[PDB]
């Protein structure tokens, strides 16, 4: 039902950032929940996700981790030596429906979205 | 210990608690405990707050409850215990609570479910039961709740549904069972369920595809997958008109129905993979909210003219690994963006068949039988950026409205070798064209892949002016001095000894040698400046052929010549009757030079590789098919003769030798050979150069030499001869005396 | 006052609570893994007194005990815990 996000801002290069989601309600599927990238001018894409193996982007390989915490119910993303690439919109996305790898290049499929943060990388 | 939210709210995470908290204002309404290590519930712990609301107990390893414990907590609302130790589902100390509204157990090894449990408890709308090890529903606790709306069991460990599993269940809406191990379900297993939205059965193992989904009046999202389905009857999705999505991948399916995908008023993408034996084009009438199609793997052969008259907002479109072979028009489409053909038997291109999409974006036609485009195919296609059109047999490509383009690639279309118009691609990045001298229009930031390098200039074909003057010099005298000592040694009306014979033939093979650097430096001259126009037709005709054919000739003829020179004077040396054995010796060596000669022809690219003709030099990958065995041949050939004449050293004596007119010619023979040897160790040392991953030289180099020092001998030996042998003289005596006897 | 699934349990020190060998209104004890050879369970409803007997006992698995037991109906006998409505308050036994 209600997603809200918290980080981002304003980092110089090669430093480290740490953004936390929350979720309410009971109609989404944890299984299916993914991190989306937006520069404008540009479609939506998806970093990385957690499916049921951790799918994670070309781009961000090696310098991204995503973890899922049931006790309280947060997804955690932490990125380390950003790229000044890296500066766009980032939101949460959750899914109704179990997914696999797979589904997460095309966002249509995904249903549940956030309000956003911004982070910028200089 | 716990701060005080001042809202009746209470928090307490990880300050180490064993027992229930105390002293705390008995109006609170929100009770959490977090990551602390409670292990058993001591009875009446919570007989102290009597208006909690929320109660969480989380992480810690609660294993005992006592069943009077609980009692007391009328108006609580939502119970989570996750990630503990539970064994089984309380059923005790929950009938107490008549007000509860959500129930989470997950992450606890629960195995089996008391009968007489969750009763009582009347307005319970979200149950949470996975992660646990449970082998069979609990049917007759289900029946129980009336009110339940979401239900999930995911990860268990259930095997088959029985008959009439869920029919209390009026209000579920949606319901998630996947990784679970279902292979069986039962015809009216999903009665009821009227109000159901959502249904996930996903990684389990159905062999056959479910019935029951007809009874279901409701179901908008409809998702299976990684399943053992792989037949798929028609008129399955009859009984459920709306479905917005349905989820099918990595199943093994083979059949699908003419008609089962008939009728959905509200279907979005539809995607088929595997597929082989379906040959026809499915029925979809009715469906016009397709924004995606996609099938592949199938034997279609042809497709219908109304499709996208019926699509009115298709976006994408792909067809690959089919046997299409006509493409219908596509003039109605306006919303279409990316189409790809691929692995088709189309063989023609019309105007209108690309005529009127306006946003088409990218377009892919790869590995087809394509030979005629017409030239207004493209024309008024609207703004298009990415081309693919490659391995088909192709004349002539057009270009008109191309100027927005920016990837094109043309590779294995060898029919192709028209030169590309610089002028028209304005705005073109990446080049992909199958022969290296086509991208020397455009100089280039533009990417050809072809590497045209220096084997393979745009402008002169042999570089430096220095370079081409030397090789004009030695070209002349190996010709002129060739025609001279010829001449000299057999217009002579005289007996010809075996020796004379057979610097008579080296002359000859000398010569041919001559000549064909000569039709290479009158190659150069005649295309000075503009070498790429010629380089295709000039590889591809015979005349690259006919000249690397006559290089190799001439170069063997000398070396076996030589050898049996040498030994001719060995054992002439000896006998001191073999000149007739000798003689059709020569002519025998002479045959083998002609069809070693000869035998690449009738291989295939061999002598394409440069535009000098010449395969010694080789390139990126020569790989080695006989440029390793010619220079083997000649290398153990040199070391025979070495070891020859070294044993001619022992034998004979210094003084013998400063007074043998015999071992004058030996002497002779000598420089001849040591020459030969030292102007052949450059080029066996370049094609040994690949085999070294170490050493790398730049390709201006090694064409540098591979041009100088291949026809060295031709021009030395004749001056070798007639400056130090005064059988020369003798013989230019003899044809003057002659000459003057004619005149 | 109504006899309906006696049980008895075992609770060692940090760990959870697990059942020994029951018997329900009609006999036919359910018995646990290690007690076939070991104890013994009678049980008289003139009274409704059980009893039991120890055989042999190792040094180990020596720990707090309880007594359990119910009054309702409606529920299969499984030698498992969170079915008993009342419980006893146990004693130790080493």
């Amino acid at each position: 039902v209600a997603l809200a996000e918290s980080g981002g801002g304003s980092v110089a290069a090669g430093g480290a950032i740490r953004l936390s989601c929350t979720a309410s309600g009971y109609t989404y599927s944890k299984y299916c929940m993914g991190w989306f990238r937006q520069a404008p001018g540009a479609e939506r894409a998806g970093v990385s996700g957690i499916t049921t193996s951790p799918y994670y982007a070309d781009s961000v390989a090696g310098r991204f981790t995503i973890s899922r915490d049931n006790i309280a119910n947060t997804l955690y993303l932490q990125m380390n030596s950003l790229a000044p690439a890296d500066t766009a919109m980032y939101y949460c996305a959750a899914s109704r429906l179990s997914c696999s790898a797979a589904d997460f290049k095309d966002f249509r499929n995904f249903v549940y979205w956030g309000q956003g943060t911004q982070v910028t990388s200089a | 210990p716990c701060s005080c939210d001042g809202d009746r709210r209470v928090d307490c995470s990880g300050k180490g608690l064993t027992a229930v908290p105390e002293g705390l204002s008995a109006f609170t309404q929100a009770l959490d405990i977090s990551m602390n290590n409670i292990t058993q519930l001591p009875e009446d712990a919570f007989a102290n707050f009597p208006f909690l609301e929320e109660l969480q107990l989380a992480g810690n390893d609660l294993s005992f409850i006592h069943p009077k414990a609980l009692s007391g907590l009328k108006e609580l609302k939502v119970l989570t215990l996750q990630n503990n130790q539970l064994k089984t589902v309380p059923s005790e100390a929950i009938r107490g609570l008549s007000a509860l509204q959500s129930l989470r157990l997950d992450a606890n090894h629960i195995t089996s479910v008391p009968e007489d449990s969750f009763e009582g408890l009347v307005q319970l709308r979200h149950l949470w039961l996975d992660d646990n090890s449970l082998t069979e529903v609990p049917v007759h606790p289900l029946s129980n709740l009336p009110t339940l709306q979401a239900l999930t069991l995911a990860l268990n460990k259930i095997s088959s549904i029985p008959d009439f599993a869920f029919t209390n269940l009026s209000s579920l809406v949606v319901l998630h069972l996947h990784n679970n191990k279902i292979r069986s379900l039962s015809q009216h297993c999903f009665d009821g369920l009227d109000n159901l939205e959502t249904l996930d059965l996903n990684y389990n193992n159905l062999g056959e595809f479910p019935q029951a989904i007809k009874a279901l009046p409701s179901l908008k999202e409809l998702g299976f997958h990684s399943n053992s389905i792989s037949v798929i009857p028609d008129g399955a999705f009859d009984g459920n008109p709306l479905l917005r999505t349905i989820h099918l991948y990595d199943n093994p399916l083979s059949f699908v129905g003419n008609s089962a995908f008939h009728n959905l008023s509200d279907l979005h993408s539809l995607v088929i993979r595997g597929a082989s034996m379906v040959q026809q084009f499915p029925n979809l009438t009715g469906t016009v909210h397709l924004e995606s199609l996609t099938l592949t793997g199938t034997k279609i052969s042809s497709i219908p003219n109304n499709l996208c008259q019926e699509q009115k907002m298709l976006r994408t479109l792909d067809l690959s690994y089919n046997n299409i072979r006509d493409l219908p028009s596509f003039n109605g489409c306006h919303a279409l963006e990316e189409i790809s053909l691929q692995r088709n038997q189309i063989y023609q291109i019309k105007e209108g068949t690309f005529q009127g999409l306006i946003s088409l974006r990218i377009l892919d036609l790869s590995r087809n039988l394509i030979h005629e485009i017409h030239s207004r195919a493209f024309a008024t296609l609207g703004p298009i950026t990415n081309l693919d059109v490659s391995f088909n047999e192709l004349t002539s490509f057009p270009t008109e409205g191309l100027n927005g383009l920016n990837q094109l690639k043309l590779v294995g279309n060898f029919k192709l070798k028209e030169a590309l118009a610089a002028k028209d691609f304005v705005n073109l990045r990446s080049l992909s064209v199958p022969y290296a001298y086509q991208c020397c229009a455009f100089a280039g930031i533009i990417h050809c892949t072809p590497s045209t390098g220096a084997f393979k200039p745009c402008e002169y074909l042999l570089g430096s002016w220095m370079i081409r003057l030397t090789v004009w010099f030695i070209f002349l005298v190996a010709l002129f001095f060739n025609l001279l000592v010829i001449l000299t040694t057999f217009a002579s009306c005289t007996s010809l000894p075996s020796s004379k014979l057979f610097i008579g033939l080296i002359s000859v093979s000398n010569l041919f040698m001559g000549i064909y650097t000569g039709i290479l430096t009158f190659l150069d001259a005649v295309s000075w400046g503009r070498f790429a126009e010629f380089g295709i037709w000039w590889e591809t005709g015979s005349g690259c052929k006919v000249a690397g054919f006559l290089a190799v000739f001439s170069s063997e003829s000398a070396i076996f010549l030589l050898m049996l020179a040498t030994v001719e004077r060995s054992l002439s040396a000896k006998d001191i009757n073999h000149l007739k054995q000798f003689r059709v010796a020569a002519l025998l060596a002479f045959l083998g030079a002609t069809v070693a000669g000869c035998f690449p022809l009738f291989h295939r690219g061999e002598y394409s590789a440069s535009p000098l003709c010449l395969p010694f030099p080789g390139g990126e990958t020569p790989s080695l098919g006989f440029t390793v065995t010619l220079v083997l041949l000649n290398s153990l050939a040199f070391l025979l003769m070495a070891v020859i004449y070294t044993k001619l050293y022992c034998n004979l004596e210094k003084e013998d030798l400063s007074e043998n007119s015999q071992s004058s010619m030996i002497k002779h023979v000598a420089w001849l050979i040591f020459t030969n040897c030292i102007f052949f160790c450059p080029v066996a040392f370049f094609s040994f150069a690949p085999l070294i991953t170490a050493i790398s030289i730049s390709p201006e180099i090694m064409k540098s030499v591979t041009l100088i020092f291949f026809p060295l001998p031709a021009c030395l030996n004749p001056v070798l001869y007639v400056f130090f042998n005064p059988k020369f003289k003798e013989d230019w005596k003899l044809l003057k005396r002659r000459v003057t006897k004619k005149s | 006052y109504s006899p309906y699934c006696m049980g008895w349990f075992r609770q060692a020190p940090g760990k959870a609570r697990e059942g020994v060998a029951t018997v329900d209104l009609d006999g036919s004890t359910i018995y646990a893994d290690s007690v076939k050879g070991r104890f013994t369970i009678s049980q008289d409803n003139a009274k409704n007194t059980l009893y039991l007997q120890m055989n042999s006992l190792k040094p180990e698995d020596t720990a707090m005990y309880y007594c359990a037991s119910r009054t309702r109906a409606g529920v299969t006998c499984g030698l498992n815990w969170a079915i008993f409505s009342y419980w006893g308050q146990g004693t130790q036994v080493t």
